[PDB]
């Protein structure tokens, strides 16, 4: 509105009591189960305390509970409430350090570059889509284990 | 998920997108996306080097194959099976580093698919040529595939790693990928250092 | 070669597309040389000479590989084991 910077991570009774709408997706009408504990847990109207507050994902829409991941009530104003489940912004390495603040994505147009070469020892630092200048490359489920596993048995001597 | 996954033309699929509801069919055939009919026929028509380690062997071999060309038997005894086989029995567990043998086992597949396709192009001498020629013709009396595995000697192992990087550079990858091959050309050179009567 | 090289891609058709871009979905162990395995026709033969300077099927097979990968890692952890 003012002119300030607004990426992704930047969002656009009732206030307490009841609310069996948030437990519900319009999307099919079925429940929405949290990650860390297997349960929607919506409860009774005759024991109001047994239901547990619930919110969805601003980016996967992925169900959490309250109670699961530190924090004390919901996220209506400021940034989008981003679950501790996709890429962090910010990441930190004592060595001065690394920050690696991503690379907040281009476009779809010519500036975008794919060339996938090597699965093994690419060097890559992260900034890798999943399939079935910024040079990406295309990342499958073998290469990523494949190169965890002759990382963590190089360094598991050190 | 995704943004473009559809078994027929694709239109934004994540049914026939932008017609009505009265075009839906859900018949169980053969699937073919094709990139939508390549667009539906364009609109209908429109309306570095090896280090210098061991280098006497191939200028031994240069004038070598002047006039004796290092083979005089058709079925050489010497194939390149078993000395293959070995580096996943002794260098891959001593020599690399502890973890996975993807490095030398995948090259040396990527090795079979380059010398079972490589024969017609570049490492051959006339005389050579001449040979290849035979054994082909020799070959074709009971139309059976030319395997270049029995028939050809490892002593030429050597010659097809070290023309290898002149011809990376022929097109664009990245030079990571020529670290990686520079050095397992140097592993190969390593080993091959002691034992010179292979 | 060079003659049904470009008789085939290089007059008119796929001359913006990519023809090796959809090759790895079909083509197994290959990973270190991918772009010069295309253009293989693209260049004539030559005499030798020397400078005065000198995916349902292939995703069984990289997992029964990379089952055996394991199996070969852990015998060597033993043998590591062994000579520490």
């Amino acid at each position: 509105s003012r002119g300030q910077y607004s990426d992704e991570n930047d969002k656009i009774g009732q206030s307490d009591s009841y609310n069996p709408d948030t437990h519900i997706d319009s999307n099919s009408g079925k429940f929405l189960i949290c990650y860390k504990c297997n349960q929607t847990r919506l409860g009774s109207w005759s024991h109001p305390e047994n239901s547990r507050l619930i919110m969805t994902c601003d980016y996967c829409q992925t169900p959490w509970h309250l109670d699961c991941v530190p924090r004390a009530s919901f996220k209506n104003l400021g940034s989008k409430w981003k679950c501790p489940l996709h890429s962090p912004t910010k990441v930190y390495k004592k060595i001065n350090y690394k920050v690696w603040k991503k690379q907040r994505l281009i476009n779809k147009k010519n500036q975008l570059y794919y060339e996938p070469l090597q699965k093994i020892g690419y060097q890559n630092n992260g900034n890798i889509q999943i399939i079935p200048d910024f040079k990406i490359t295309q990342i499958d489920e073998n290469s990523i284990k494949y190169d965890f596993f002759d990382k963590i048995y190089k360094s598991k001597m050190v | 998920g995704g943004r473009c996954l559809a078994f027929h033309g694709p239109l934004m699929y994540e049914h026939y997108q932008g017609w009505k509801s009265s075009w839906d069919e859900w018949v169980g055939y053969d699937r073919i996306r094709a990139y939508n009919e390549e667009n539906i026929a364009m609109k209908k028509r429109l309306a570095l080097q090896i280090p210098i380690k061991l280098k006497s062997v191939l200028v031994d071999d240069w004038e070598y194959v002047t006039k004796d060309k290092k083979i005089c038997r058709l079925p050489a005894d010497v194939t390149v099976e078993m000395v293959l086989n070995k580096y996943e029995h002794e260098v891959s567990q001593e020599l690399e580093s502890p973890g996975s043998q993807s490095q030398l086992s995948e090259y040396c597949a990527g090795l079979k698919l380059y010398f079972d396709k490589c024969l017609g192009n570049m490492l051959l001498y006339r005389l050579e040529r001449l040979q290849y020629d035979e054994l082909l013709k020799k070959s074709s009396k009971d139309q059976k595939p030319l395997v270049p595995i029995r028939i050809y000697g490892a002593i030429h192992l050597l010659r097809l790693i070290s023309v290898l990087p002149e011809l990376i550079s022929s097109t664009t990858m990245d030079l990571q990928s020529c670290q990686l091959l520079i050095k397992q050309t140097e592993d190969f050179l390593v080993w091959l250092l002691m034992h010179v009567d292979e | 070669n060079e003659c049904k090289f470009k008789i085939f891609i290089n007059n008119s058709m796929a001359t913006l597309k990519k023809i090796e871009s959809n090759f790895i979905k079909q083509n197994n162990n290959v990973k270190i040389f991918a772009k010069l395995l295309f253009n293989i026709d693209s260049h004539n033969p030559k005499q030798f000479q020397l400078p005065n300077y000198i995916t349902q099927i292939d995703e069984n097979s990289i997992k029964y590989d990379f089952f055996d990968k394991i199996y070969k890692s852990k015998m060597v952890q033993k043998r590591k084991l062994f000579q520490f």
